[PDB]
């Protein structure tokens, strides 16, 4: 189905995959898209409830102190039952949210994010060079860190591109 | 110790690179000078 | 300088005639020019093109239009990497 | 072929008019030229039969960039639509 | 004046090496700059060379093939 | 094999064989691959005649000028070819790559 779904982008990506002129075409992929969203969720759920009828024999723990948190955490998934179903609903979605994103990191390389900007750079060597305090305060103490400690305000310009890196951090 | 003598070799080495590339640009940069007055 | 370094155009194997030349030459009538003047004047005048109403203009396109083929969306990355390069000078 | 005949293709090209056909056709030629006359094809394919072919087939090319450049900055006036469009308003 | 003022820099920076203050600036600055600065400039000339003479060589083979498909 | 002063000289005259144009079909009839053909085979006998490879021997020096496409080396050595048909169609395979049917009469003349 994903070969089918990328032959099809190939094929309708001349004449416009999206845009508006694009209703039923889209609502019979996201149909395909929550079907098979739903075969995975039912193999995945039926593994979990065959290995669970498989490893049945093996119930009713308690908690022990002294010990370390991967024991816990198998005698908390030995003991509980809905955490079951929790973690594989919790894996899958991860999985799912993985194979959308792909390799972002070669993404974020091309779009060049990093943490100095090129306004503070300039800022930086005005205030090296002369004595002129433009946009926001940028004191330095021998060290370009001194309102990121204070927490004083920056530019609009490096605002907006701390906005856009945490942004691409959230979909990390 | 055949270390410091490899080390010594390959700055005079560097030099001699430096010192060749600045005069085969030189040469480079005369030819095509002498090309575009002729041609 | 040793900025100005490399000269192949595209992923293949590709090579140029000359790179700087401190003389008069043909080839920095196809290349930059001998002066840094030059190149600050057109990156000013590129900064003082690119106004609000150019900005909104490419917002607008960019908003309702998102490529066609398949190279990867690089479009706000093109836009502020443009913006960079005609804000900042070069050395 | 187009290098055998380039004759009338460099003439079609040089001679342009404010008429329906000639800017469809100075268009079509463009894209011909476009799509199967570039110096990377050249780098690509074809590369090993007679470099002497090959050389008269990328000065034919530098000579069609030429024209197809010419033919740009010709025709990348806004006024030029308007220019031309009072040579074939017939109603 | 560039010895003395090499000079000063590598003192304030060996003092500011046990400084907290000073990281960033330390990192970001070259570790031997004269060797950088001459292999910076080595590889400029070498790639500026390679690429003049071998658009040369090019144009010239070329010249020489229609030359001689000319002639024979 | 037999003569031991033409080993390399046979060599070198199969290499320049190797370009005779036997009607190439690169999709339909077209006559520019024959000339080609035909013009690096001449540009080939050229060169070897010219280097040396092909020279310094009587037997293959009067074989190259006889391919060359003459007329009197052929009337001398007439026992070789049979009529005036023959005549022809020597010297259109050893003159030119092909011919039209407006100069094939000229050249029968």
């Amino acid at each position: 189905c994903n070969t089918q779904i990328t032959l099809l982008k190939k094929i309708v990506k001349r004449v416009t995959p999206g845009q508006q002129k694009f209703s039923k075409t889209a609502s019979i992929l996201w149909l395909l898209q929550q079907e098979m969203v739903t075969w995975r969720l039912i193999a995945a759920l039926y593994r979990d409830r065959i290995q669970s009828a498989l490893e049945e024999e093996n119930m009713f723990e308690i908690a022990a102190p002294n010990a370390s948190e991967k024991t816990i955490v198998d005698k908390l998934f030995q003991r509980d039952t809905l955490v079951r179903q929790s973690q594989l609903v919790v894996d899958w979605l991860e999985s799912i949210a993985k194979d959308e994103v792909g390799d972002f990191s070669d993404n974020i390389e091309y779009y060049a994010k990093s943490v100095y900007w090129e306004n503070t750079l300039h800022t930086l060597k005005q205030r090296s060079m002369l004595s002129l305090g433009s946009s926001r305060p940028l004191v330095s103490e021998l060290d370009p860190d001194a309102p990121i400690r204070q927490k004083l305000p920056l530019d609009d310009l490096d605002r907006e591109d701390d906005i856009r890196l945490l942004k691409y951090l959230f979909t990390l | 110790q055949h270390a410091d003598e490899e080390r010594e070799k390959t700055y005079k080495l560097a030099e001699n690179i430096d010192a060749q590339l600045k005069r085969m640009a030189q040469d480079l940069k005369e030819v095509i000078e002498h090309l575009n007055t002729s041609a | 300088d040793p900025v100005f370094s490399n000269m192949t155009f595209g992923n293949r194997r590709f090579q140029d005639t000359f790179n700087t030349d401190p003389n008069m030459d043909p080839r920095n009538l196809r290349q930059n020019k001998v002066s840094q003047q030059d190149v600050d004047t057109l990156l000013r005048e590129g900064a003082n093109s690119f106004g609000e109403s150019l900005q909104k203009r490419l917002l607008d396109i960019e908003s309702l239009y998102c490529k066609v083929r398949s190279r990867h969306s690089f479009i706000q990355a093109l836009v502020r990497r443009i913006r960079g390069l005609l804000r900042v000078s070069r050395v | 072929f187009l290098v055998a005949h380039s004759d009338t293709i460099q003439a079609i090209l040089r001679s342009q008019e404010g008429s329906l056909g000639s800017l469809q056709e100075l268009a079509l030629l463009t894209g011909i030229i476009s799509k199967a006359a570039l110096p990377g094809v050249l780098n690509e394919l074809d590369i090993g039969l007679n470099d002497g072919s090959m050389m008269e087939l990328q000065g034919h090319i530098g000579r069609f960039q030429r024209q197809c450049l010419a033919l740009l900055n010709r025709f990348g006036g806004s006024d030029r639509l308007r220019q031309l469009s009072l040579q074939d308003d017939s109603s | 004046l560039e010895g003395f003022a090499s000079i000063e820099d590598v003192q304030q920076r060996n003092k500011l090496k046990q400084d907290p203050k000073y990281l960033q600036l330390l990192y970001k600055k070259p570790l031997d700059p004269k060797s950088e600065t001459q292999m910076q400039e080595i590889r400029r000339l070498n790639q500026y060379v390679k690429n003049a003479v071998q658009d040369v060589n090019d144009v010239l083979d070329l010249e020489w093939d229609q030359y001689l498909e000319e002639k024979q | 094999s037999t003569s031991a002063s033409a080993r390399s000289m046979c060599r070198v005259l199969d290499d320049l064989l190797k370009k005779m144009p036997m009607l190439h079909t690169g999709g339909t009839q077209t006559l520019t691959e024959f000339e080609l053909k035909w013009q690096h085979w001449r540009e080939e006998c050229e060169r070897h005649l010219q280097n040396g490879t092909f020279s310094s021997n009587v037997h293959m020096e009067a074989v190259c000028r006889v391919l060359l496409g003459d007329e009197e080396v052929l009337l001398e050595k007439r026992d070789l070819m049979t009529t005036w048909y023959h005549f022809l169609v020597s010297r259109l395979l050893f003159k030119h790559p092909t011919v039209k049917p407006t100069e094939l009469h000229f050249y029968a003349q």
